[PDB]
């Protein structure tokens, strides 16, 4: 396909080199900078005293609720930019099937923000 | 020539981009805030502070040092990337100063760190300070290498 | 040359010089947003910002990115060491690899595909995994608080993101970022840009984008006051630097959107000086300026606070915005003023 | 030449591997979701495919439906595991096994 | 008083908190940290980023000035006094002399007086304008330190045109002041006034109603009158509270009497107030 | 009184800000009652930052010091312990939670029968206690995989150290006037290597005195 | 070349989707199961599937990282150290040359052209024929997968939801209508004067 081959193809190729500028500027001071490493400078920062201990731990996230209605969130507006596009061409059952579409995720918005699940636990 | 010159622009680098520790201990700390301040504005320079020692090549040891926080300054230092520099600034960090005989008391910041520039003061002026850096530049260049 | 740039050499020569020119423009113009940032800054605050590297300081961006090529790469003892190096990589790479897409003038374009909208979306959202896995990585506390941090701040402006921009789509009837600018053409010059119909989106959009590029009052990842460095207190040299580098190809994406999808990209404002990419880099660097301000002058969310905006204010907001352009466009109130589509 | 056949045997391959992340598993049920969500992308790999190559919109408009259950699915996994953690302290798939019989 | 054990609106106890805690999210706040003033270790407990226990390690800046004061004169002892807080000195010197003044029953002249209460309020300013836009910058805000320390910088010069000192005047001495003042400093101190209040407007503009200050400090750190009482609290933080307790009216010193100002108190007693 | 609360708060500020990241060592010295340790005059002291006094000369070493002793000796579940100087048994029974088997000894028979009165009491079973001259150790049982001198000494007597396993770990506190240092040993080859670890200070142990006549 | 796009899509999703399942970091699980679906994404832009390509990309760039979280929030205290594996890596294999025989022989039905329901037009964009369909034949659908959207919301609520009720909370809305004129106020307190 040739939209494939005159608009895409670019792409791959400049992943390829926005890849290769990265890579050699991490390489450019591996190669130059002098390397002494030591116990001390390699331990962990935690502000001039040793670490009480690493950071694999169990944490608590206290957002991890919205986190979940994030997912859920991301998938509703994935079907309207279709429909943004064909704007134009939208029947009255496909104007008005969206603003349905659109008044169910309020009522779930509602019903979100009422139960406090947007307060962080 | 080619590798005197090359360090030549190290050198020209490392000075005009030399990032420095937001460490301060004491009220030397105080006089090294206002050389950053409008009046002198130290980061017109390129000298700029960084919070973190892994972006840090300047050390200014601002303040007494006791020997409570002795291994504390030693760690943040050993934990800078090379090359690091290190200036003493103040009577406290130079030797001791005030509380020399104390018992709690580092006298002088050279027994625990490599020291570059000494300033002297109680505390020493923001412009002595800057006076200090610019001292620390030249010395630098007379005899920065690759290494440091 | 003729018989040469048919060929599929020629060809292959054709995108490696157009991807030179993004990578020039983008690198070139990295120099003097570190500058103009620092510079701008200072002003505000009664000094001057670098003024003695080069003439008024303007080499001063060139020590810096040379003092870390020379300076020692630390890799700290627990760290995950892959994606240690993958996490800064990722934040330069996708920040740069998303200007493929953006056009600068009449056909200059490196790839004119059909979702540009979408792919900016995808490759921006990508870019904010080197934050969470650079933080990660490190193993250390301060980063690893950042890491969450990061992935709160992904939650709090994306979920707003996709609706703040649908009716600059439902006006143009495209996500073809050409064809977004095309749609702000008329002969009224910047009356006719879709800053005026989508007004209350404009600053929507510019508050996410600060939020996105984690600039204040977004700088939760970071916020020296609270954590040391955040994601970077564990980076070193150039690894360091491609973090500060994606900081700020990011923030320039998000000029080169802002002016493209509301200020009439290349168009010029006025109908007697000629469109071009003049116009292009004048209103990117507008934006800029504004990005520079805001941080001269503005204090710091909690990250709490800042998922409060995103959920609590810009998602019902810009929901309501698309439901009323829709009717607007649909019944082609005021004449099509939010119908521009053909 | 890259034909229907191309696709259908990454598809399969996908598909056959989210399977077995499912009954290989024992120490996170996290890994489990992620296989979950391995085998609807091949799934979707399959409706693509047999879209373009028919020239038919139907597999595509399916695999857009797809991504919605999927999306609702994480998040009621991730519901249903943080319960579970809640109530046992842990997430390990053997874990998982009070109710035998 | 404590939340070590997380409490649920909903009662809920997960298996987890059950168990003794062993493994808890520890982390050295400080001493090398920019909002640790240098040499503060507090070690913070958190849960998922609240704040469960905080144990500040001090001792870190500890110079053992009490025990060098044991073998020096009283007037070898005044300059110890303008390095404990460190940022106005003089302050710290005229409880030294107001001391020794006392016990050996001396009347310091009439001029002394008046100095000591210009150069206090001058570090009181010292003080006040290192507190407030530093604190500003401990909540994200870059510019405030560096538009206040513009105006400190100007009362350091101040201080040096008294004494030849910038910070550590050692200026305040048994039975007076050392030096009198040039008329041309006065002159100076006086064109300074009629410009600060423009300063206080511009932080008071930059700050005083923006949304994200009042978020970063309302309702945070509220201190009731019992609170104020547990912890030996003075100065602002009783003021903020409600309380016009100001040991320059309440037991009156130098020449305070004879001064018009007024007390600014809070009501909520929050780090806004 | 709350000693869990005290016990708490010494684990908290005096054990892990002091490098003590071994949790073993921490969950040990979170559940062994240190007043039921101690004299009856000290109890109410019994968290206290300091070392108490147990008899003339003899201490129950700083909850910093030993918590800092026992991170470092690195016990194993499959470790034969020495512990010499055990006092009423504190230590021998914070240690009995890690290795699988600790012996105490103690030259004073007032205090050796109080640790095994104590020890009895808190339920600790893989503890024994054996009365002697502490520079002797218990060479019946050796050797030891680990060695926790708990008081200062200028010279660990070869005799003792004989008793500990090749591969085997010695922790003492060395005292040099006013210095305090804690060295930690490794037997390799039959000599055991001593390093600096930190330093603390604790009174001198009866018999481990150095040899100090006329120097002109 | 298509070839070359093919392979490299290919192997890496085939790839990346076998160390999701049996690498032990649960870290780099979620590390390959985003290059997974990038890579699915770079076969569907193959194909002219540009549309869910990006999508595709787009929810999962979001949906991986929510998963971090959890891996992160749940990491089980074993991290430094983190079966019937040959028995099942047979029954793995046999079920993939069961499909790849099945797929040997793979043809449509010869009546497969004339039912097709949305026949894809060459000068249409792919964004916009999804369009015209999706909202108008498969309207159904469309409404039926907004309530599967709305019990995801109803059920994650229900079974999660909490706060602790003993941390200091503040109401945003009246931090910012805190007024400095009615909260701080001077005071003429005369010599000698105390509480
Ligand atoms: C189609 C259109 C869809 C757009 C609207 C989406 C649906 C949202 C409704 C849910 C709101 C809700 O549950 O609260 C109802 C709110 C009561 O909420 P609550 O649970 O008691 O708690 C109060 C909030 O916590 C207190 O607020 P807060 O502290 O969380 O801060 C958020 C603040 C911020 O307020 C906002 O910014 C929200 C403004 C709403 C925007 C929607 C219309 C936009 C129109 C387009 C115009 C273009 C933009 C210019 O909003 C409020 O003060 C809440 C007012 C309720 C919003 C009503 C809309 O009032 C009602 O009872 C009204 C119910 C109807
Ligand atoms: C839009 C398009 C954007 C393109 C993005 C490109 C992403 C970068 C290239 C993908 C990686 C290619 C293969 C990597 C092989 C590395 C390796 O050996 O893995 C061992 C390393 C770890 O090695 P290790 O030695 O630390 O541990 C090995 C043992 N395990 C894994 C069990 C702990 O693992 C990874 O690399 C995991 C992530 C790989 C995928 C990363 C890409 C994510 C993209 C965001
Ligand atoms: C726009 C693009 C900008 C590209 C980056 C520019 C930075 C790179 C060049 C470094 C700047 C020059 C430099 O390093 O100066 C060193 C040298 C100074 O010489 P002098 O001060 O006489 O010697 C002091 C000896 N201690 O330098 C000189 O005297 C100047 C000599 C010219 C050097 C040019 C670089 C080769
Ligand atoms: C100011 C600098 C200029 C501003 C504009 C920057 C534009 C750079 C992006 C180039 C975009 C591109 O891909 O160009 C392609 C275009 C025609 O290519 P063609 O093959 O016909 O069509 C592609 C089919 N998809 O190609 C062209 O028509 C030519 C592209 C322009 C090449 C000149 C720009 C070179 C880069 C300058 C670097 C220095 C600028 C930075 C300095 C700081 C700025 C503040
Ligand atoms: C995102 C996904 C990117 C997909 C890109 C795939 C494009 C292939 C389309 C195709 O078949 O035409 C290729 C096409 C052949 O098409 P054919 O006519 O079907 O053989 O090959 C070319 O013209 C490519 C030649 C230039 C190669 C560029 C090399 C870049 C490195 C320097
Ligand atoms: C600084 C980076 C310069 C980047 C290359 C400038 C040309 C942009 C790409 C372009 O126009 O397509 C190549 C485009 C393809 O050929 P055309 O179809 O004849 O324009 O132009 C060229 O032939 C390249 C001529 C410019 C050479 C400058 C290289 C230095
Ligand atoms: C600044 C460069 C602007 C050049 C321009 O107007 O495009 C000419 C021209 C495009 O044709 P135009 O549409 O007539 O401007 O650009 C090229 O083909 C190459 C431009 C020079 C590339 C090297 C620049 C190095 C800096
Ligand atoms: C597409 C993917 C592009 C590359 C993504 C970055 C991840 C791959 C690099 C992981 C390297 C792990 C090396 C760890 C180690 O101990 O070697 C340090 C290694 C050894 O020191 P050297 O001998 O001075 O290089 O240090 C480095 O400078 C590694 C630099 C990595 C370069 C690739 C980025
Ligand atoms: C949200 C804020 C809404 C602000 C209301 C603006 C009313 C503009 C109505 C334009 C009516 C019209 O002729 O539309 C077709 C008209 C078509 O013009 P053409 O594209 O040049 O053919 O709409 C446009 O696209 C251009 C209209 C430009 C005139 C705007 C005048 C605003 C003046 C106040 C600025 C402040
Ligand atoms: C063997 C027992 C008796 C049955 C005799 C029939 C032999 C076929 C057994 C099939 C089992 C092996 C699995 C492979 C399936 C081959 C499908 C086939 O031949 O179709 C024709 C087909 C020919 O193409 P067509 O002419 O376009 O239909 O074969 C192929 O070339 C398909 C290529 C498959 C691509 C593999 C991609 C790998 C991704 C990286 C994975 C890591
Ligand atoms: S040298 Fe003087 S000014 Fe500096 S810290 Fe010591 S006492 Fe303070
Ligand atoms: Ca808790």
């Amino acid at each position: 396909m040739e939209y494939l081959l005159q608009e895409y193809l670019p792409i791959l190729v400049f992943l390829g080199m926005a890849s290769a500028l990265a890579i050699v500027l991490i390489l450019a001071a591996a190669v130059i900078a002098v390397r002494n490493p030591d116990p001390e400078k390699v331990s962990a920062y935690e502000c001039g005293f040793n670490a009480f201990d690493d950071a694999r731990m169990k944490f608590d996230v206290r957002f991890y609720l919205v986190s979940i209605l994030f997912i859920i969130f991301d998938l509703e507006v994935a079907f309207l930019f279709p429909w943004a596009v064909s704007f134009a061409s939208l029947s009255d059952v496909a104007f008005w099937g969206m603003m349905v579409f659109l008044a169910v995720l309020t009522v779930g918005f509602a019903y979100e923000w009422k139960k406090g699940a947007l307060e962080w636990a | 020539f080619l590798l005197t010159t090359t360090e030549d622009i190290i050198n020209w680098a490392r000075n005009g981009s030399l990032h420095w520790m937001t460490f301060g201990l004491a009220c030397c700390a105080v006089e090294m805030m206002q050389t950053s301040m409008p009046r002198y504005d130290l980061e017109r320079f390129g000298t700029a502070p960084r919070a973190s020692p892994r972006q840090s090549d300047l050390m200014i040891v601002a303040g007494t040092l006791t020997n409570k926080m002795a291994p504390a300054l030693r760690k943040v230092y050993d934990q800078m990337p090379e090359p690091r520099y290190v200036i003493s600034m103040g009577s406290c960090a130079n030797g001791g100063g005030y509380y020399h005989y104390s018992y709690s008391v580092v006298r002088g910041c050279d027994r625990i760190v490599p020291v570059d520039i000494y300033v002297p003061g109680c505390p020493p002026t923001a412009e002595a300070l800057l006076y200090g850096i610019l001292q620390l530049q030249r010395r630098i260049r007379r005899t920065g290498t690759l290494v440091r | 040359m003729a018989e040469f740039w048919a060929s599929p050499y020629g060809f292959a020569l054709s995108m490696l010089l157009q991807g030179l020119a993004v990578i020039a423009f983008v690198m070139g113009s990295l120099i003097f947003m570190v500058y103009g940032d620092r510079k701008i800054w200072a002003a505000v605050q009664m000094r001057r910002g670098p003024n003695v590297v080069g003439p008024w300081g303007l080499l001063q961006t060139f020590a810096d990115a040379l003092k870390y090529i020379v300076k020692e790469i630390v890799i700290p003892a627990g760290a995950d060491k892959f994606v240690y190096f993958l996490a800064p990589f990722l934040s330069m790479m996708l920040a740069l690899f998303a200007f493929v897409v953006i056009p600068f003038d009449e056909g200059w374009v490196m790839a004119n595909i059909n979702v540009g909208i979408l792919f900016i979306f995808a490759a921006s959202s990508l870019e904010v995994y080197g934050v969470i896995m650079g933080g990660w990585a490190s193993n250390s506390k301060y980063p690893f608080l950042a890491s969450l941090r990061s992935a709160a701040q992904m939650i709090s402006y994306e979920v707003s993101l996709g609706l703040i921009i649908i009716g600059i789509i439902i006006s143009t009837g495209s996500m073809n970022l050409t064809a977004i600018v095309e749609a702000q053409r008329g002969d009224y010059g910047l009356l006719n840009w879709y800053w005026l119909p989508h007004l209350p989106m404009v600053v929507l959009f510019f508050v996410s984008a600060l939020a996105e590029c984690n600039r204040p009052p977004f700088d939760l990842v970071e916020a020296e006051s609270e954590l040391v460095a955040g994601f970077m207190t564990e980076y070193s040299s150039t690894p360091y630097l491609l973090f500060m580098a994606g900081e700020y190809i990011a923030m320039y994406l998000m000029c080169a959107l802002l002016s493209l999808l509301f200020f009439g990209g290349w168009l010029s404002p006025v109908p007697f000086i000629a469109d071009g990419w003049w116009w292009m880099v004048i209103k990117m660097w507008f934006w800029f300026y504004m990005f520079a301000m805001v941080k001269a002058i503005v204090p710091r969310y909690r990250y709490d606070q800042l998922m409060r905006i995103g959920w609590k204010v810009f998602l019902p907001l810009s929901l309501g915005w698309v439901v009323l352009v829709a009717i607007l466009a649909r019944y082609e109130i005021l004449g099509g003023f939010w119908a521009r589509f053909a | 030449m890259i034909g229907l056949t191309h696709y259908l045997v990454v598809g399969a391959i996908l598909f056959v591997t989210g399977i077995f992340g499912i009954f290989v598993n024992r120490k996170n049920v996290i890994v489990i979701l992620m296989s979950i969500e391995l085998m609807l992308l091949a799934v979707n790999i399959n409706f693509v495919a047999f879209s373009t190559h028919l020239g038919d919109l139907a597999g595509q408009v399916f695999t857009m439906f797809v991504l919605t259950v999927a999306a609702a699915e994480a998040a009621i996994g991730l519901a249903i595991l943080v319960v579970f953690f809640r109530n046992r302290g842990t997430i390990a798939v053997e874990d998982v096994n009070v109710m035998k019989g | 008083g404590d939340i070590r054990k997380n409490s649920y609106d909903d009662g809920s106890m997960d298996a987890l908190t059950g168990e003794q805690s062993i493994r808890n999210f520890n982390i050295n706040f400080g001493p090398q940290h920019p909002a640790a003033h240098g040499v503060l270790r507090m070690v913070l407990e958190l849960d998922g980023e609240i704040v469960e226990r905080a144990d500040p390690h001090i001792g870190l800046l500890h110079r053992g000035t009490e025990k060098l004061m044991e073998s020096r004169t009283y007037l070898q002892n005044l300059p110890y006094l303008d390095r404990l807080d460190y940022v106005a000195p003089m302050n710290q010197e005229h409880a030294w002399c107001l001391a020794i003044e006392r016990l050996t029953g001396t009347v310091i002249p009439r001029r002394a007086s008046l100095i000591r209460v210009l150069y206090s309020e001058i570090g009181r300013i010292l003080n006040h304008l290192m507190g407030v836009t530093t604190g500003a910058m401990d909540v994200g805000a870059l510019t405030p330190p560096l538009w206040g320390f513009e105006a400190r910088e100007e009362l350091m010069i101040f201080y040096e045109r008294a004494c030849g000192a910038r910070l550590h005047a050692a200026y305040f001495r048994p039975g007076g002041v050392h030096q009198d003042l040039p008329p041309d400093l006065l002159d100076d101190i006086e064109e300074w006034c009629e410009r600060f209040p423009k300063l206080v407007d511009d932080l008071d503009t930059l700050l005083t109603e923006n949304r994200i200050f009042k978020q970063r400090l309302v309702d945070i750190g509220i201190v009731t009158e019992a609170d104020a009482l547990d912890w030996g609290y003075t100065g602002v933080m009783v003021r903020g509270s409600g309380l016009a307790w100001d040991l320059r009216r309440s037991q009156p010193y130098e020449c305070y009497d004879e001064f018009d100002f007024q007390i600014p108190v809070g009501r909520n007693g929050d780090c806004y107030d | 009184t709350d000693f869990a609360q005290r016990r708490t708060m010494m684990v908290d500020t005096q054990v892990r800000p002091n490098e003590v990241t071994s949790y073993p060592v921490i969950e040990a010295m979170l559940n062994v009652p240190r007043e039921q340790f101690v004299p009856e005059s000290r109890r109410d002291v019994a968290y206290v930052g300091n070392n108490i006094d147990l008899a003339p000369g003899r201490v129950l070493l700083e909850p910093r010091t030993l918590g800092k002793m026992m991170d470092i000796l690195n016990l194993q579940n499959g470790d034969l312990v020495l512990d010499v100087g055990c006092g009423y048994g504190y230590s021998a029974a914070v240690m009995a939670r890690i290795a699988e088997a600790v012996v105490a000894v103690e030259e004073d028979a007032a205090m050796a029968a109080e640790a095994e009165g104590r020890l009895a009491a808190q339920d600790v079973f893989n503890v024994a206690v054996v009365q002697g001259a502490l520079a002797e150790g218990c060479p019946g049982q050796a050797p030891y995989d680990a060695i926790l001198i708990e008081g200062a000494v200028e010279q660990v007597p070869e005799a003792l150290t004989e008793q500990l396993r090749e591969g085997g770990r010695i922790v003492a506190l060395f005292r040099e006037g006013n210095l305090g240092i804690v060295r930690l040993g490794h037997k390799l080859d039959g000599r055991v290597n001593w390093r600096f670890a930190f330093n603390a200070v604790a009174p001198l142990l009866p018999g481990f005195a150095r040899p100090r006549g006329f120097v002109l | 070349m298509m070839t070359f796009a093919f392979y490299l899509f290919a192997i890496s999703a085939c790839v990346a989707g076998f160390m999701v399942v049996i690498g032990r970091n649960p870290v780099h699980s979620v590390l390959w199961l985003i290059l997974a679906f990038l890579s699915a994404a770079g076969l569907f832009v193959l194909q002219g599937a540009e549309f869910v390509a990006m999508l595709l990309v787009v929810v999962y760039v979001g949906a991986v990282a929510v998963l971090f979280l959890f891996v992160v929030m749940m990491l089980d205290v074993d991290f430094a150290e983190l079966r019937y594996l040959p028995l099942a890596l047979v029954i793995g294999v046999v079920l993939l040359a069961q499909l790849g025989i099945a797929f040997s022989g793979w043809t449509p039905s010869d009546q497969a052209e004339s039912l097709r329901a949305a026949p894809v037009d060459a000068a249409v964009e792919n964004t916009l024929g999804l369009g015209l369909v999706l909202y108008d034949r498969y309207v159904l659908m469309f409404q039926l997968a907004g309530l599967v959207l709305l019990v995801a919301m109803i059920g994650a609520i229900v079974l999660t939801m909490r706060h602790r009720k003993d941390v200091k909370r503040q109401n945003v809305l009246e931090q910012m209508w805190r007024d400095p004129a009615k909260t701080m106020e001077l005071k003429d307190v005369k010599p000698g004067q105390g509480l």
